[PDB]
């Protein structure tokens, strides 16, 4: 006979977020993999939702694309119906309900919402596949998350250090994001090729790239 | 497990249950109140099984019977109530079953004191005495041995006390807190017993 | 399934079907409800052919649930269907909330049903007005009156049905607050007999308390009717 | 099956039913569920018929050899230990054995429950089989160590009767043996429970009894 | 099959000369070995000439009996006559088959009189069913229930053609009792109904209670 | 997860930890497990994070609509019934929800436990989550209805601490809210259990504590 | 389930267990004696699990340790006894496992009062306090909260009483009969407690 | 897989200049979420130049440690010398593989000094194993246990070549603590051993206890 087809596949990759006082960094590698082969070395995981809000996801690429496009559609409809752009918090709740609407046949997507609210606070929300979400100062989804989250805990919170550091700034935070993603690339077979680093601050959204290892 | 016991005589019917609410390996309550469903008009539904199913099925039955009695401005007969209960349980048996065991008791002028024994499969029969749960294995013979027609209410309560002592002594779950519903002489009384 | 719009706006801006339902209500018998500190008295005219019709069958003063009762005027069959809907909703509320339905909730539900029947294709409005006595969640006693259009209000005392204006005006100048049960019963009898023939068999009276709904005995009504006849003869 | 035994002031009462089943079909109503292990030790059979019979006769052989070799009577505790070890050696193989060993020895009257899982529990009152909860409830309700022989026998009979009344697996005849210092007596060789029902529950015999 | 062992029970039909008998055990089992009732009759009167014996799952017994009573009452009020036993038998077959794929776990028998109006002649009528409505019309006896094999042996050995009411009663009662004595999950009383065109005799047998 | 609540003479104490887990990996230590249902009702979250969050927000919406429509405050009993019915409608679908609803209404202080299987249990003291047995044991050992606010808060904190100490699923911060007649107060917004251990169990901080 | 509790202080060790012998849904005995295995030389093995496995493993350990002590005319050290027990359990784990949980206690001049906690997988560590069974979930936090070094024997018994009350009140199996082994001052005492 | 979650735990090895460090958590879990002990060390001294860290199933940890102690003691008494760390590492691989098909559920690391006798030079030596004895010789760090991914991230990010004893201690302790703070089934204390040719420094960290 024929076995029942499984509707899920992990296409790999990592998304990393880090808030500041007035900025948020969201970075993601661009590899797209299938089992132990590479579909393509350039498949961006971050989509722009608003001038002040982006979304980055890891998991099944078809699900991520559909969910990003659905969220963009819903947000444009919201703008037309209500005359204003939704804040990051509104989008966070909307994404929660969208994910939970499939509670019993979930999207295979782990999503980080990054943006700056009206008060110019850097904001991060990170999600599970069924809609659970929480606000955080740094987060990471995808194959490399269990490698990266300890590093950012150590650097940002410093809970286990008596002599602490309190000099945080955008350049150092970006350097930390780059080191975290490179260290993850060192050990996670599904993270590599190239990373896009998005920075949101007062002016708006800015994009830069960093090369990762190819093996 | 929820131990249920029922005994009907010429002049009374008595129902009794343990008062435990159980959630995993812990007792949520030692004074559970989700088992007895007093129904207007000298009727009482006693339920065992999962708490959620108990609450759903019992409140559904109670509300429907109250609705019937308000719409027809009369008291439902005990037998009609028992067979309505059984039929609803049997309707849900093959669709989304309520895993609940029932003892149905009441008095009405037509049939006197009535006791119905119904299991989670909606197998029902009228009985003089009955029990549900694992503790039924440890009280049924006592009910058989000490029951007789013309038993008085006090004698029946002494029989129930024998049952409770046996459950405390020999049952793996040491049940020591019980609640009783006594129907006799056109009044329904509630008692709590610790052994 | 029939879907024609039966209730529509006339050029004047009226829902003529609703006004015709109001006419039907005005062709009904009179019902009076008076409120007190923690009890209400409801009375209603009785019509029954002597020695042939059975009085115990026809029920214009009925119990919705544990704590709420209803009187109505207008079309009997419409009233029966609406009352059964209301009892069903009472029990549904109890199931979904684990508390009996308050009086105000039930009045709002009844008015919603009537409004809805003015605003759906293929149905005519109910030709009934109702008086609903019951307890709010703070245990306060209240009386609500609904109408075929779906509008409701709470009253200290109100009459519905045929000749309701005479009864209303009478109640205005004779109703006090926190009256005793006997005096409230007597006031209700006077109000009903302001527009109906004086007799014990021409009125049914009930008293609503926290405990239950209790109908006043025949002999008590006859004694109060003799009192009313005496006061009438002495006043003339 | 319902077997039971209890100590009282004159010794040990052992009572059993006599039904054997193959599935829901009654293979016999005259099987013998009390087996003399030796002059002073009785065994009861519950569970698999072949397992109980074979391993209790095997225990009888072992005890005979022991008592020849050592010129003394084995204790009930030792007999129960031997049986429990033998049965535990077959754990996982699927033996079905519920056994009560009762007897008199130099330590007095002794009683042990031994099951196929290797359980070995000393006690003063046991019951095994499908009907054992009913026998337990009756006995516990009416058990006194100071009962005389007649009262003890009557109680054992009544407990067996109620078990057979409520349990479809138990029935046939009730046998009540009495173990004392100088061996054992068969007080009731076998009495059909048919008469017991119309003696205890429905003596009138004018209509069907209603549970 | 385990479902049928949950409750136990059996039913037996037999015919004599101008008489017919239906008998059942009285036990309500639970979990195959616990007796919870001893007055649970499997015999139901549809009308004076039509009885049905329903063995199997007690919930399905009660449900099917209620359905059959509903159908018979509607038919007889509409027609203003008593339903013929054959029409009832065919109707029961159709009702059971209508649940062909999620059936009622019942093992019915139908016992009664086929009336042939010339006076009126009363011909005994017997039918046994399976749970999806297959039918076995017979003249001597019918059986159903978990005790079917024992009843079949007893009937094949003991049934005697054209017995009078007393002989019929003794024979059917002996068949039922002997069969029940070999079943662990049936018994605890027996009811025997002996039918004649003039009277019905209802008897409770002094049976084994273990 | 460990959540708990209990009545005392000044109202209701509600305490929770703040850990969220994905398998054995700690997803967060700052999640908020006490959800304001309305001005007078608090909900605690145990089990599935999405399920608890969604259905308690849905209950909040339902209650807002109810209190607009009827111009009165819903009771804790009614809120719990609504939630239990909604959850029972999803029986067999695999929802994981353990919820304690606490609040003040015209019937006084009320507390209900509601789980995904439809269970709805009124009570005066509850605990849910993996660590709930430890919180239960501590509370039952030291629970008095006549405790003052300070004692009640201290007891809640200690119970949460012991739960997080013994349960790998519980940890992070302890939050202790106080529900009273005019709403609720956050007595302890969030206190790392790290300090709690070296405050209760090992204040010396001179060697590793030995369980 | 068999609830086992152990607490060691500077000057004592105390073990405690429920006294129930269970056969399916009935209590064979309310005074079980198949859990504690006193071993010559101020040592005690406490076991939970199936009665058959308990008896087999416990008597095997006791006999082997007694054999060692007779052959070498000396008392085995408590730590040696604990690791011999663990190693035998681990030998049988992959061949024919004994599904038993152990608390091992004793005193010797080399190490004072010792308590070892071992599970049915033969995972072992020395502890100051420990518990086995489902009731461990309900007694462990009490043990943590009320334990301190320099605790006296009477204080430790009061802690055990707290544990027993919690088991009776909150545990699904209402355990009310307990047996305790107290080792201190070069003597082993037995106590029975009802709550 | 879940067998390794039954107890939890992890071990970490790191080298500096003429120094090497080995660290472990102190928890003994049961049933994956119940902490039964907080002094269960995974670090074992074979000889002064050879330590082994054993994470995994506690019964297998103790059993394997006893086997290794037996083998090392026999080897060293026969030879009258301390076993070289590489010989010990190969021996551990062979012992684990000898159980290739019913293995010990252990995740060992070996940390110590390789002595190059000219005067004597002390070269740090680190090796990580799988449960069937596959070996990973390294110069910077080794990890094993259910916390392996977090330790790998922390080490890849924070390890610094050629640190002195104090720098080595701070680095390995920070790596271990950060990794443990993200694990539900590991932690409850940390022991850190920093090795030099002259002395061993044993430290217990003030770590999280939840
Ligand atoms: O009173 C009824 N109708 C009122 C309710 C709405 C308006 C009218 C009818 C009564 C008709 C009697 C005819 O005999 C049967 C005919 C066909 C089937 C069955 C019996 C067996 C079937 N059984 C038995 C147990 C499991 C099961 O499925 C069953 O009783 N079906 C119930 C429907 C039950 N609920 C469905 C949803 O609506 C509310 C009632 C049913 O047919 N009732
Ligand atoms: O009544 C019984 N116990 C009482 C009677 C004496 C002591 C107490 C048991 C009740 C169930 C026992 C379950 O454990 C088993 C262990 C091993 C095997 C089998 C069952 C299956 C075996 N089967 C099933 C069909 C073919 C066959 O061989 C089988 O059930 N055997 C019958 C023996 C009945 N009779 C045989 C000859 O006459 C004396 C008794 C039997 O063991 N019954
Ligand atoms: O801690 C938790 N409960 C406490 C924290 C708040 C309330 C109390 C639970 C603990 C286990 C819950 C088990 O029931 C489930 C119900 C539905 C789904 C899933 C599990 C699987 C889902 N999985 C597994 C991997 C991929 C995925 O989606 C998943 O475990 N989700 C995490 C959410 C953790 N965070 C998500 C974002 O940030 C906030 C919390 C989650 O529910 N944990
Ligand atoms: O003292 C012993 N021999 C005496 C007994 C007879 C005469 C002498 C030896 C000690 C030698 C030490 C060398 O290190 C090992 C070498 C190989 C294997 C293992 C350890 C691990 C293995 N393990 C660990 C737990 C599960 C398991 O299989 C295990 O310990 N094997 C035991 C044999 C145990 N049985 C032997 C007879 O007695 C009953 C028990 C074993 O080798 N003992």
């Amino acid at each position: 006979g024929f076995k029942r087809w499984y509707p899920y596949i992990d296409n790999g990759g990592t998304v990393i977020g880090l808030t500041g006082k007035d900025y948020v960094i969201l970075a993601a590698d661009t590899r797209l993999s299938l089992s132990y082969s590479i579909y393509t070395r350039f498949c961006p995981k971050i989509s722009k939702l608003t001038d002040k809000c982006i979304i980055g996801s890891s998991g099944m690429q078809s699900d991520i694309k559909t969910l990003h496009s659905l969220l963009q559609k819903k947000i444009q409809l919201f703008v037309l119906e209500h005359s204003h752009y939704p804040d990051i918090h509104v989008i966070a709740r909307l994404l929660c309900v969208i994910l939970y609407s499939r509670r019993f046949f979930p999207y295979y997507a782990f999503n980080i919402l990054a943006g700056v609210d009206e008060n110019n606070k850097g904001v991060l929300y990170n999600y599970d596949s069924v809609g659970s979400y929480c606000e955080a100062t740094h987060s990471c989804v995808g194959s490399g998350s269990q490698l990266i989250l300890p590093i950012l805990d150590n650097r940002v919170e410093q809970k286990n250090q008596l002599i602490k550091n309190t000099n945080f700034n955008l350049g150092d935070d970006i350097n930390f994001v780059k080191d975290a993603i490179t260290s993850a690339t060192e050990r996670d077979i599904y993270t590599g090729d190239k990373t896009l680093i998005y920075v949101i601050d007062k002016m708006g959204i800015n994009v830069n790239t960093l090369d990762l290892k190819q093996d | 497990m929820d131990t249920l016991i029922g005994l009907r005589g010429n002049n009374f019917v008595v129902l009794a249950a343990d008062t435990y609410s159980i959630n995993s390996i812990i007792k949520l309550k030692n004074d559970d109140n989700t088992k007895f469903y007093d129904i207007h008009g000298n009727k009482c539904l006693l339920l065992g099984g999962s708490i959620g199913d108990r609450l759903q099925f019992g409140e559904f039955i109670r509300k429907n019977v109250h609705l019937y009695q308000y719409q027809n401005n009369t008291d439902m007969f005990v037998k009609s109530f028992a067979f309505f209960t059984r039929k609803n349980l049997a309707y849900y048996l093959r669709r989304n079953p309520f895993e609940v065991n029932c003892l149905i008791a009441g008095y009405d002028k037509k049939d006197g004191y009535q006791l119905y024994w119904c299991d989670y499969l909606s197998n029902m029969d009228s009985v003089n005495k009955g029990a549900h749960g694992y503790g039924a294995y440890l009280v049924s013979a006592i009910l058989d041995k000490y029951y007789h027609e013309n038993l008085t209410v006090d004698e029946a309560l002494d029989i129930f006390k024998l049952c409770f002592e046996e459950l405390k002594k020999r049952f793996l779950l040491t049940q020591i807190n019980y609640e009783l519903r006594i129907m006799y002489d056109n009044k329904v009384e509630t008692q709590y017993v610790t052994v | 399934s029939y879907d024609r719009a039966i209730t529509v706006f006339s050029p004047d801006g009226h829902l003529l079907q609703v006004e015709h339902a109001l006419e039907a209500v005005k062709k009904g018998g009179c019902a009076v409800a008076i409120k007190s500190s923690n009890f209400a008295v409801l009375a209603v005219e009785k019509k029954n052919i002597p020695k042939l019709q059975n009085p115990k069958t026809t029920e214009k003063l009925i119990k919705l649930d544990e704590h709420n009762c209803l009187a109505f005027a207008g079309l009997n069959a419409d009233a029966r269907v609406l009352v059964n809907k209301t009892r069903l909703e009472c029990q549904r509320y109890y199931l979904n909330m684990d508390e009996p339905a308050p009086v105000d909730y039930i009045a709002k539900y009844v008015a919603k049903v009537q409004q809805k029947f003015t605003h759906r294709g293929g149905v005519r409005p109910f030709g009934i007005a109702t008086l609903i006595a019951g307890f709010k969640n703070n245990k306060e006693i209240c009386i609500y009156q609904t109408e075929p259009s779906g509008i409701y209000a709470a009253w200290k005392a109100q009459a519905i049905g045929k000749n309701a204006k005479i009864v209303q005006e009478f109640l205005e100048k004779n109703y006090q607050e926190n009256m005793e049960q006997k005096d409230c019963i007597f006031l209700a009898l006077k109000a009903i007999f302001e527009v109906v023939e004086l007799s014990s068999k021409n009125v049914e009276v009930a008293l609503l308390t926290e405990k239950d709904l209790t109908f006043i005995e025949e002999q008590e009504i006859n004694s109060m009717v003799e009192l009313i006849d005496q006061e009438r003869t002495k006043n003339n | 099956t319902t077997t039971l035994a209890f100590k009282f002031k004159d010794g040990i009462i052992v009572a059993v039913d006599s039904r054997a089943s193959m599935g829901s079909f009654i293979s016999s109503q005259n099987v013998e569920k009390i087996i003399e292990i030796n002059k002073n030790i009785l065994g009861t059979m519950a569970g698999g018929a072949a397992d109980c019979l074979y391993w209790e006769k095997y225990l009888g052989k072992i005890i005979k050899i022991y008592e020849l070799r050592n010129n003394e009577k084995i204790s009930v505790r030792a007999a129960s230990t031997i049986l429990s070890n033998i049965l535990y050696q077959y754990k996982g193989y699927g033996l079905c054995c519920g056994i009560i060993l009762s007897g008199y020895d130099h330590t007095g009257f002794n009683m042990f429950y031994v099951d196929d899982s290797g359980k070995k529990v000393e006690g003063n009152l046991f019951s095994c089989g499908s009907g054992s909860t009913y026998a337990y409830s009756i006995l516990d309700s009416a058990y006194d160590y100071n009962l005389n022989l007649d009262q003890a026998v009557e109680l054992a009979r009544n407990a067996i009767y109620h078990a057979t009344f409520r349990d479809g697996g138990s029935g046939g005849k009730v046998r009540v043996f009495h173990i004392h210092k100088n061996g054992y007596d068969k007080i009731i060789e076998g009495e059909d429970v048919f008469d017991l029902h119309y003696h205890y529950t429905n003596p009138e015999q004018k209509d069907q009894y209603v549970m | 099959g385990s479902i049928y062992n949950y409750n136990g029970g059996c039913v037996l039909g037999m015919s004599g000369s101008n008489c017919v008998a239906i008998a059942c055990d009285l036990r309500l089992g639970a979990n195959t070995f616990t007796t919870v009732s001893t007055k649970f009759s499997k015999i139901f009167k549809m009308n004076n000439n039509v009885y049905v014996g329903l063995s199997g799952l007690a919930t399905d017994i009660q449900t099917l009996y209620e359905i059959l009573r509903y159908r018979v009452n509607l038919y007889e009020v509409r027609q203003d006559a008593e339903m013929d036993v054959e029409c009832f038998a065919n109707m029961l077959s159709s009702i059971l088959y209508s649940n062909r794929f999620s059936p009622y776990f019942v093992n019915p028998i139908v016992v009664g009189f086929k009336l042939k109006h010339y006076k009126v002649n009363y011909e005994p009528y017997l039918t046994a069913y399976d749970l999806i409505g297959a039918k076995c019309e017979t003249r001597d006896f019918v059986v159903n229930g978990v005790t079917s094999e024992q009843l079949f042996g007893m009937c094949e050995s003991l049934y005697v053609k054209d017995q009078d009411e007393n002989g019929l009663f003794e024979t059917i009662s002996q068949c039922l009792l002997s069969a029940l004595d070999r079943d662990c999950i049936s018994g605890w009383g027996a009811e025997v109904l002996v039918l004649t065109p003039e009277k019905i005799i209802k008897k409770k047998l002094k049976a084994r209670m273990d």
